C-alpha cells in the first residue's frame, strides 16, 4: 500500500481518487491518503469549493514514485510534485501517519471495481496520449481538447487520442467505398488493431482511460472517443471473439458505475441504440445491454 | 449546406456545379409468379446529371446487367450512382470539375462524400428544392436510350436544345422545372401539349419541340393550367 502526503490543504475542495469522491473544509488538518492499492494506476482529482469551473486531477502509479501535493498559491490549484529524497518521504508520511492526519482509501476486498475499470490502462500508454514528459504523473482537466477537435488549439495541452473518422481515406480504401462504409472492419481489424494499436489490450488501454477521463473529469472530447472507439467495433462484421466478450465486460462496469445523474451528458443516445440494435454486433454485447435496458431506458 | 430558396441564384452563377437525381437508377416491375408469389423484373435504368448553368446533361445508363446477383440493390443503386458520379469527375480536365455537386435525395450524401473524399474541395450538398427530375425518363428521345442499351453507356445531351441563345439560364432552368413537374403530374396531357401542333417540330438534334418566343409561353401557360388542373381533380377543389 502507498500514500499520497499533502503540504496542506488551503482551499477548500473536493478530493476524487478513482471512483471515491470526500470533501476537505479551508485550512482542515488534511494531510493526504493512504493505503493506496499498489498495481493499479490511479486518479487523484479535484474541484474547487468556490469555483466548479475546471475540475483537474493527476494520473499516476505509485510504483513510478514518491508522488505528493501542494496548493499553489500563485496558479490556483493543488499540484502533484515528486519528492526524490527516498528518506525524507518515508520519514515525511510516517509523521501524518502517526498524527493520523490522512484519510484511508477504502479498498474494500469484495470489490473489484477499479480493476475493471482500469484493467488496460498503463501509465506507459496514459503517458503517450498526454504529453508532458518531464513528470512521471499526467495531468488532465475539463477543457482540455483532443488532436482531432484542434483539427476541427495548444498543442501542449491536447489529449493525444487516436483520430477514429469513418469519412476518412484512412477508413476507406480506394474501390470498397460501400463495403468499408457499411462493414468497419478493415478500418478497426487492418488500420486501428493490426496498424496503430498493435493489439486489442492498447486499444482497450485508450478506450477506458477516455470514458475515466469523460466522467471525472466532464471532458467532452474524451467522451467523444469513447463513444467513437465503441462504434467502431459494434460497427464492423468481423471482431475477434474475445474482443467482443471482453469489450461486453468493460462497458458493464463503466455503466455500472457511471452516476445516474450524469447519464444525459455522457451517454450519446445515438451511438448506444445503433450499437446495442442495429450493429452487426447487436446481439453480442449481452451482459452491457442488459444493465443498460433496466438503468437508462429512457435513452433507448 | 442544403440548397433551398433563399440562395437561388447561385445555381447559376459562374461556379461549375451538378445537380445528380438518382431516382431512375433502380427500376422494377413487379409481377406475380407461376406459383402465385411476386418477383421484380429490373429494367434498365440511368443517373441523371446536369450543369443547370450550360444545360449540359451527362446521362449515365444503367444497364440491368450491373445488378445480376447483388443484394440489397436499393442500397446498391445508391453507391452505384455516386461510383459513377465520381467516375465522371476523374474523367473531366481538372478546369471543368464541379465545385459542388447538389444531390436531389438526401440518402445519397454519405455515398458520394465517401466516393469522393479524393476531391476535399468539393462541396457534397443537399438540397430542399423538390425538382422534378424523376420525370427525365418522360422525355422521349432520353427514355428510348435508356431501354434500347444493351450494355453500360453514357450519352450527352444538352436539355436545353438551344433556348441558350435566346435566354438566361435561369429561364431556361425554370422552363425546364415546369416542363419536368407537367409531365410528372400528367404524363399524356403534357404530351399532348407540347406536340398538339404538327407544325412544331423537334429538331433531329434537339428533345423539345422549336416553338417561338410568343409559343414557349403559350405552352408554359398551358403547363401551369395542366398543373393547377391536376391539383384540382387531385384534391377536388
Ligand atoms: C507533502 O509532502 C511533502 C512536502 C514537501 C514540501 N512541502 C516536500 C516533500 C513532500 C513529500
Ligand atoms: C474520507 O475519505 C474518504 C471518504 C470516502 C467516502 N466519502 C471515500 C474515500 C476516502 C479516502
Amino acid at each position: 500500500m502507498n500514500t499520497v502526503p499533502f503540504t496542506s490543504a488551503p482551499i477548500e475542495v473536493t478530493i476524487g481518487i478513482d471512483q471515491y469522491s470526500f470533501n476537505v473544509k479551508e485550512n482542515q488538518p488534511f494531510h493526504g491518503i493512504k493505503d493506496i492499492p499498489i498495481g493499479h494506476v490511479h486518479v487523484i482529482h479535484f474541484q474547487h469549493a468556490d469555483n466548479s469551473s475546471m475540475r483537474y486531477g493527476y494520473w499516476f502509479d505509485c510504483r513510478m514514485g514518491n508522488f505528493y501535493i501542494q496548493y499553489d498559491p500563485k496558479d490556483g490549484l493543488y499540484k502533484m510534485m515528486e519528492e526524490r529524497d527516498g528518506a525524507k518521504f518515508e520519514n515525511i508520511v510516517h509523521n501524518f501517519k502517526e498524527r493520523q492526519m490522512m484519510v484511508s482509501y477504502p479498498k474494500i476486498d469484495e470489490d473489484d471495481t477499479w480493476y475493471n475499470l482500469t484493467e488496460f490502462v498503463q501509465m506507459d500508454k496514459i503517458r503517450k496520449i498526454v504529453r508532458k514528459d518531464e513528470n512521471q504523473f499526467s495531468y488532465v482537466d475539463s477543457s482540455m481538447t483532443t488532436v482531432q477537435e484542434n483539427e476541427l488549439s495548444d498543442p501542449a495541452h491536447s489529449l493525444n487520442y487516436t483520430v477514429i473518422n469513418f469519412k476518412s481515406r484512412e477508413a476507406i480504401r480506394p474501390g470498397h467505398e460501400m463495403e468499408d462504409f457499411l462493414d468497419k472492419s478493415y478500418y478497426l481489424n487492418t488500420v486501428m488493431l493490426q496498424g496503430i494499436f498493435k493489439n486489442s489490450s492498447n486499444y482497450f488501454g485508450e478506450l477506458q482511460f477516455a470514458f475515466l477521463n469523460a466522467m471525472f473529469f466532464g471532458n467532452y472530447g474524451s467522451s467523444l472517443q469513447w463513444h467513437a472507439m465503441i462504434e467502431l467495433i459494434c460497427s464492423s462484421a468481423t471482431v475477434p471473439k474475445h474482443m467482443l466478450d471482453k469489450l461486453d465486460e468493460i462497458l458493464y462496469y463503466q455503466i455500472k458505475t457511471l452516476p445516474e445523474q450524469y447519464s444525459d451528458i455522457l451517454l450519446n443516445e445515438r451511438v448506444w441504440n445503433i450499437c446495442l440494435y442495429s450493429s452487426f454486433q447487436k446481439n453480442s454485447l449481452h451482459n452491457t445491454e442488459k444493465i443498460m435496458e433496466n438503468k437508462y431506458p429512457e435513452l433507448l | 449546406g442544403a440548397m433551398n430558396s433563399s440562395n437561388y441564384a447561385e445555381l447559376f452563377n459562374n461556379d461549375i456545379k451538378l445537380f445528380v437525381d438518382d431516382t431512375n437508377v433502380y427500376r422494377v416491375t413487379v409481377h406475380k409468379t407461376f406459383e402465385g408469389n411476386v418477383a421484380t423484373k429490373a429494367i434498365n435504368g440511368c443517373i441523371f446529371t446536369l450543369n443547370p448553368k450550360t444545360g449540359h446533361l451527362f446521362l449515365k445508363i444503367i444497364h440491368t446487367s450491373v445488378w445480376a446477383g447483388q443484394k440489397r440493390l436499393s442500397q446498391l443503386a445508391k453507391w452505384k450512382t455516386a461510383e459513377e458520379v465520381s467516375a465522371l469527375v476523374r474523367s473531366l480536365p481538372k478546369e471543368e470539375q464541379p465545385k459542388q455537386i447538389i444531390v436531389t435525395r438526401k440518402a445519397m450524401l454519405d455515398p458520394l462524400e465517401v466516393h469522393m473524399l479524393d476531391f476535399p474541395n468539393i462541396a457534397i450538398r443537399p438540397t430542399e428544392l423538390r425538382l422534378p427530375f424523376s420525370a427525365a425518363m418522360s422525355i422521349d428521345k432520353l427514355s428510348d436510350v435508356v431501354m434500347k442499351a444493351t450494355e453500360p453507356q453514357m450519352v450527352l445531351f444538352n436539355i436545353y436544345d438551344d433556348w441558350l441563345d435566346r435566354i438566361s439560364s435561369y429561364t431556361a432552368f425554370s422552363r425546364l422545372t415546369l416542363l419536368l413537374r407537367a409531365l410528372k403530374t400528367n404524363e399524356e396531357s403534357a404530351k399532348m401539349i407540347l406536340l398538339s401542333d404538327p407544325t412544331i417540330t423537334i429538331k433531329s438534334y434537339h428533345l423539345w419541340p422549336s416553338f417561338t418566343d410568343e409559343q414557349w409561353i403559350t405552352i408554359e401557360s398551358q403547363m401551369r393550367d395542366l398543373i393547377l388542373t391536376e391539383y384540382g381533380r387531385k384534391y377536388n377543389v
